[PDB]
């Protein structure tokens, strides 16, 4: 049983999943709306959104004294960010402006990747090795989307039985995905594709949140509860609160170095010869040059304009 | 409001 790494709003913090019943760590305090939250381990970063500063912020976990950094600003409402460990990049959801947009650790090279059939967008996830990212929206028509982590081939993946799908994960081992609807009350999963889907936890779940999942178990957030709790992944039976009396619980991940495996970047050593931005892609040869907003990519296919 | 990341 993994620690467990939340936003808080006013805080992010560590509880040991094995051990709830005692107090979290606080990892970062004095925030104002902590909502969403993501890692780099192996660069010993933390991550999270401020949907009133409007902002993403980093924090360097392993320093003692480090400060919070800004590093993306003017955000109207990042209600979602994912960090993409491998390709080194930012990836995060804006349900006011209605966009997914990327960035480098630093915040540098922004770049909108989808800004058109956007409502409500919330979680997303990150399969990094495989050029993939997920997220949903939980607007108008509310839909799990998926595409390369480059902006390709964006596709509708589940667009039924489905009203406000807010927590999202991935099973890297098993290759499914996972997600938590807070209007049907319930925690499903599927194949990366969609297809094959299944109930895990099949109804009575008041409001989650933000999903997770460590070797065969799911936690999740939830706004009713107050609480994290967690089951089996398989079969949803063991449902147990592992930590009461939260805040304001919000995103959640499992804090591990092994939920972010090590993989080699296709990008290599030289960017990808990029000039900009090395994205990873879903197809051959595994990454894809691209450049900020508004700015074209020359026909080598790896040079934006000067 | 139901739903939406308040404040
Ligand atoms: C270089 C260093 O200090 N690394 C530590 C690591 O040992 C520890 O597992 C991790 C989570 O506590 O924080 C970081
Ligand atoms: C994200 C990450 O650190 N991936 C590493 C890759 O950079 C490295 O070349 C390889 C070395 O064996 O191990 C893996
Ligand atoms: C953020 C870090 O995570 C791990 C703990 O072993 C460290 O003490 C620290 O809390
Ligand atoms: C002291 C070490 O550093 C940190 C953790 O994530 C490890 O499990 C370990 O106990
Ligand atoms: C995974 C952790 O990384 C760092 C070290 O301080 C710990 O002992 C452990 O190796
Ligand atoms: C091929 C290597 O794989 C991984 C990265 O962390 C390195 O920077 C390089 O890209």
């Amino acid at each position: 049983a993994p620690l467990l790494l939340y936003a808080n709003r006013r805080d992010l913090r560590l509880v040991d999943a094995t051990n709830g019943k005692e107090n979290a760590t606080i990892v970062v305090g004095g925030l104002e709306d902590a909502a969403a939250v993501d890692f780099v381990f192996s660069h010993g970063l933390i991550y999270w959104s401020d949907v009133s500063e409007e902002a993403i912020k980093r924090t360097e976990f392993n320093k003692t004294e480090s400060v919070q950094n800004v590093v993306v600003s003017g955000l109207l409402s990042p209600d979602g960010l994912a960090c993409d460990w491998l390709g080194e990049k930012l990836y995060w959801t804006d349900s006011e402006t209605n966009r997914i947009e990327v960035s480098n650790l630093d915040g540098s090279l922004r770049k909108v990747l989808f800004w058109q059939e956007l409502d409500q967008p919330r979680a997303i996830a990150l399969d990094p090795s495989s050029g993939f990212m997920y997220w949903t929206d939980w607007g108008e028509v509310p839909k799990i989307e998926r595409a390369g982590m480059d902006g390709s081939s964006r596709f509708i993946i589940i667009n039924s039985e489905i009203y406000w799908p807010n927590g999202l994960t991935l099973d890297y081992e098993e290759q499914k995905l996972y997600w938590a609807d807070a209007k049907l009350n319930f925690i499903h999963k599927s194949n990366l594709d969609g297809t094959n889907r299944q109930a895990v936890v099949k109804g009575s779940l008041p409001h989650p949140f933000a999903l997770t999942l460590f070797e065969d178990i799911l936690y999740w957030t939830d706004w009713s509860t107050h609480s994290i709790l967690a089951c089996n992944k398989y079969t949803g039976e063991g449902l147990r609160e592992i930590h009461s009396d939260i805040f304001s619980p919000m995103d959640i991940h499992a804090f591990s170095q092994q939920r972010q495996p090590n993989a080699t970047n296709p990008c290599g050593i030289d960017n990808g010869g990029c000039s900009h931005l090395c994205l990873m892609s879903p197809v051959k040869p595994f990454y894809q040059c691209a450049c900020p907003t508004g700015v074209k990519l020359l026909e080598n296919g790896k040079t934006c304009k000067d | 409001l139901p739903n939406a990341i308040g404040r």
